[PDB]
């Protein structure tokens, strides 16, 4: 169920440019919508591998709910982006609650609201609805 | 138009150093990642490098790794590959290209490696009959070879040259003409070698 | 690393025939694989990018398909510039692969070789080396066996050759096989030949001389 998504978002997560920028020719990505999601990847590379590894678990954790391209992993998407701090903690934690993942939650959200502008935030979610509305997904 | 400039190749012998250059315009350098590919004497396509957008990831060939250094300077549009303890092996047209999948290429730039100094060819000579000249013990590429300066072209043959076990390059020049115009008309070669900047007419007779 | 196995390496044709090109992976690709065309001394072109994509400018007669381990590039009607080497490349993940290419050539009817050889010139003995070549002139299709006896003693290592590309006139190979001797282990041998067998050949034709004349 939607391949495409989670091979762009382990293409993100997993914090090597040069396997993401495959990923975005592989999905006609635009150069501002590159750019985007390479600033989501430094929130992954600057905060480590765990960031990896505990955000896996969140998604992971996510996508074999009872709710479940799942709504609830492209509402937990959208609040990543463009919901407050403690809306997307709020919301992990009702998927799961280990006092790690949530700190891990924090530091990531606070990560790409520093990094990322609003024209930045705008562009992931364009990039995103192609993937989304695409035959593949 | 998006135009890719290589430079920097040339001779080497084995076990030294090269670096390329491929000077890029008509796109966002930095958005994308860049690759060199490479193409030995009649051989296929080989891919050797590749680094992304900003520079901090690159990949190589297992053949390669550890001794090439790929790298780029987005201030400038210039992508480099640091070739570092060079083979034989590695002898080849080294083309920069843009994206995963090629859609630009460069025009190529040749890295020859070999032990070999630079020296011009020796020239031996060789109802319808056949003669030539054996270009012998040259290097580098290439050698041109015309008859009767420019004047016979009809059904002339130039081989691809073979690398010897020495290290330098061996090829040969034929032409057929008829049988009965031998001892009367002159067959002369002329082999150019401009690496060297040696030139040789031969003579042939039976 | 994926392996593309390209097939078949060489392939003949005329002008308005049907070409397919198969390509495999060792594993699955998706729908990411390239297709290239590569004349002479040129770098080579896109074709078709993501399986069955046709790049801008490329003619309709070019056209891809395949999924996940299969993939075929097939021109509908063959035309004169369409004569290349073809190649295929994955870009599903890294490192980046390429097939081995296929070779399209055009087609004629056999043709048998005119068989020579040269004994080496005075002026070659006289530096110390000896390189004994006989020349297969103008012929089809490529595939060509070329043997080299001196007193009947069946040589091998001891000799390279070349093949030129399809000549433009008409569509046929030149060969050449060189035997290089020292000068030394030349003159303890009399009698040189190289046997030729060939398609368009019912024999095998020998060619032959004495060393003296
Ligand atoms: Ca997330």
């Amino acid at each position: 169920t939607c391949p495409i998504f989670y091979d762009v978002f382990f293409a993100v997560a997993n914090g090597n440019e040069l396997l993401l920028d495959l990923s975005l020719t592989k999905v006609a990505a635009t150069e501002p919508e590159r750019t985007a999601m390479k600033k989501i990847q430094d929130c992954y590379v600057e905060n480590g591998l765990i960031s990896r590894v505990l955000d896996g678990l969140v998604m992971t954790t996510i996508s074999s709910s009872k709710d479940c391209i799942c709504p609830a992993v492209k509402r937990d998407v959208d609040l990543f982006l463009t919901g407050t701090p403690d809306e997307y903690v709020e919301q992990v934690a009702q998927y799961k609650a280990l006092p790690v993942v949530l700190e891990n939650a924090r530091i990531l959200k606070n990560c790409v609201d520093a990094k990322m502008t609003e024209e930045d935030k705008e562009n992931a979610l364009s990039l995103l609805d192609k993937i989304y509305t695409s035959p593949l997904c | 138009e998006v135009q890719l400039v290589e430079s920097g190749g040339g001779l080497v012998q084995p076990g030294g150093s090269l670096r390329l250059s491929c000077a890029a315009s008509g796109f966002t350098f930095s958005s994308y990642a860049m690759s060199w590919v490479r193409q030995a004497p009649g051989k296929g396509l080989e891919w050797v490098s590749a680094i992304s957008g900003r520079g901090y990831n690159a990949d190589y060939a297992d053949s390669v790794k550890g001794r090439f250094t790929i790298s780029r300077d987005n201030s400038k549009n210039t992508l480099y590959l640091q070739m570092n303890s060079l083979r034989a092996e590695d002898t080849a047209v080294y083309y920069c290209a843009k994206l995963e999948y090629f859609d630009y290429w460069g025009q190529g730039t040749l890295v020859t490696v070999s032990s070999a100094s630079t020296k011009g060819p020796s020239v031996f000579p060789l109802s319808t009959a056949a003669l030539g000249c054996l270009v012998k013990d040259y290097f580098p590429e290439p050698v041109t070879v015309s008859w009767n300066s420019g004047a016979l072209t009809s059904g002339v043959h130039t081989f691809p040259a073979v690398l010897q076990s020495s290290g330098l390059y061996s090829l040969s020049s034929v032409v057929t003409v008829p049988s009965s115009s031998l001892g009367t008309k002159t067959y002369t070669c002329n082999v150019d070698h401009k690496p060297s900047n040696t030139k040789v007419d031969k003579r042939v007779e039976s | 690393d994926i392996q593309m196995t390209q097939s078949p390496s060489t392939l003949s044709a005329s002008v308005g025939d049907r070409v397919t090109i198969t390509c495999r992976a060792s594993q699955s690709i998706s729908s990411w694989l390239a297709w290239y065309q590569q004349k002479p001394g040129k770098a080579p072109k896109l074709l078709i990018y993501k399986a069955s994509s046709l790049e801008s400018g490329v003619p309709s007669r070019f056209s891809g398909s395949g999924s996940g381990t299969d993939f075929t590039l097939t021109i509908s009607s063959l035309r004169p510039e369409d004569f290349a080497t073809y190649y295929c490349q994955q870009y599903n993940s890294y490192p980046l692969t390429f097939g081995g290419g296929t070779k399209v050539e055009i087609k004629r009817t056999v043709a048998a070789p005119s068989v020579f050889i040269f004994p080496p010139s005075d002026e070659q003995l006289k530096s110390g080396t000896a390189s004994v070549v006989c020349l297969l002139n103008n012929f089809y299709p490529r595939e060509a066996k070329v043997q080299w006896k001196v007193d009947n003693a069946l040589q091998s290592g001891n000799s390279q050759e070349s093949v030129t590309e399809q000549d433009s006139k008409d569509s046929t190979y030149s060969l050449s096989s060189t035997l290089t001797l020292s000068k030394a282990d030349y003159e303890k041998h009399k009698v040189y030949a190289c046997e030729v067998t060939h398609q368009g050949l019912s024999s095998p034709v020998t060619k032959s001389f004495n060393r003296g004349e």
